[PDB]
């Protein structure tokens, strides 16, 4: 779970729901990019590291193709966002 | 305690109630020095006078034979409970069918306080009040 | 009259698509725009939908799906302790109830087309008993299961196609069920009937409280003697409102 967590920066409790429904809630700072979130998921879970892990919400379907997007632009604060490994 | 309900033995089949009564009596006798817990026995017979029902008459006769019968009740008590003593049957009201008979009266204010306190013993709904005072 | 009761108004959509969960709602409770929410609904209305949090457009009080709440007879303002419902998981082949009224207007095997559109990314509230916007075959295909005890909605793999019921459910039964005798018709005796109903419910909803009173709970409640107004109305309303045989 290597996520950029900082109290001074804007932290967001991103409840990253797994493919089985496991809401991996992480309070990642807004400065962290989507690459930081992907690295946190890979470190905390090797099942998504070995697969094409793209964060796609159920409603609506939008895969996290751009891993350079900052956590501030992601808008996943206190949100149950589904995650799938492909 | 051979508990006996009132509308229990009366069944649709012929002689089912009398057979059930005899079976219960025999089971209690062979079981122990049992007591016949005849619950709600008040509505069992209208003294066989107003008993226009032939099945009811047969039931009353079988009950009399079981109760009023030579060498019938050996160490076999009969817990008979009555709600309408007037509704009692003629033969049962006599000794031999029911040798003993008791009437339950209402309690006095002292007995009222006693029973009320005993019932209220489960809880404390007034810490600063005496239930005897209210009773 | 509870803290878990925000002021639920009608959502900007009659469905659960334009719900506006308050900033306080999104904060005190984990009330996301896209999170499964085990809210509270009346007449045994299990809501497990994902109500949007449109506090950005207006951080007003709670906004509730008007059509869905009306169909589920939900209370717009009730204590909707909307929690995640990930525990309720659906089976792979559940008895999905294909309604004849749902097919009454749908063209062809639009049930299969809608199921394909509904099996993965259903794009509708995940619950049962409410009015969810379901479009298929140029019609409203509400060919959904009435309810499933575990996961009334697809809380399983998106490909877990529940074995749809072969018989089509006619609209007459649905209308009869929807026209139920609720506690709303039980007005007037808002003192005596209310007291009796509270006595029954507390015995059912807080029997531990009655036991812990120190005194024994009431063994029962003999009902009021109605003077021919028709007590069957009150009895039916209570029986519908009560989960007892």
């Amino acid at each position: 779970a290597v996520v950029l967590i900082d109290d001074s920066v804007p932290t967001t409790k991103i409840q990253i729901r797994l493919a089985d429904g496991s809401r991996l809630i992480q309070r990642f700072n807004s400065t962290h990019r989507i690459l930081d979130v992907r690295n946190f998921i890979v470190q905390s879970r090797p099942e998504f590291a070995a697969l094409d892990f793209i964060l796609v919400t159920s409603f609506p379907n939008k895969e996290l193709t751009d891993e350079s997007l900052t956590l501030l632009e992601a808008d996943i604060l206190n949100t149950v966002l589904l995650q799938q490994l492909k | 305690f051979f508990l006996i309900n009132g509308p229990e033995i009366m069944s649709k089949l012929a002689g089912e109630s009398e057979s059930n009564l005899r079976k219960a009596f025999e089971e209690a006798e062979k079981n122990a020095p049992a007591i016949i817990f005849i619950d709600e026995l008040d509505a069992i017979a209208p003294k066989r006078e107003k008993t226009h029902g032939e099945v009811e008459r047969r039931i009353v006769s079988q009950l009399l034979t079981l109760m009023d019968g030579l060498k019938q009740r050996a160490h076999v008590i009969v817990m008979a409970a009555t709600n309408r003593p007037n509704s009692i049957d003629p033969a049962l009201r006599r000794f031999g069918r029911f040798d003993r008979e008791v009437d339950i009266g209402i309690p006095d204010a002292t007995g009222r306080l006693e029973i009320l306190q005993i019932h209220t013993k489960n809880m404390k709904l007034a810490d600063d009040v005496d239930l005897e005072q209210v009773a | 009259n509870r803290p878990n009761r925000l002021i639920v108004d009608e959502a900007i959509n009659e469905d659960n698509s334009v719900v506006s969960l308050s900033q306080p709602k999104m904060d005190e409770l984990q009330l996301f725009r896209g999170d499964t929410v085990l809210l509270k609904g009346k007449k045994r209305r299990e809501a497990v939908c994902i109500v949007l949090s449109d506090d950005t457009c207006s951080d007003e009080k709670i906004r509730m799906n008007r059509v869905v709440r009306n169909n589920l007879r939900v209370r717009l303002g009730d204590v909707i302790s909307i929690q995640p419902c990930p525990d309720v998981k659906y089976g792979k082949r559940i008895h999905v109830l294909p309604i004849d009224d749902t097919v009454e207007g749908i063209t062809g095997n639009l049930f299969e087309v809608y199921l394909k559109p509904y099996f993965l990314e259903a794009y509708r509230p995940i619950r049962k008993g409410d009015i969810f916007l379901v479009r298929g075959g140029m019609r409203a295909v509400e060919f959904k299961v009435v309810e499933t005890d575990p996961s009334p909605y697809c809380i399983v793999a998106p490909d877990t196609v529940i074995h749809c019921e072969g018989e089509p459910i006619k609209r007459e039964d649905e209308e009869e069920s929807l026209n139920e005798v609720g506690y709303d018709d039980i007005g007037g005796c808002r003192k005596q009937l209310a007291q009796i109903k509270e006595m029954v419910e507390l015995p059912l909803r807080h029997p531990a409280l009655f036991k812990a009173i120190g005194v024994k709970p009431p063994r029962g409640i003999l009902l009021y003697g109605p003077p021919g107004t028709g007590k069957t109305l009150i009895a039916r309303a209570v029986a519908n409102e009560t989960g007892a045989f």
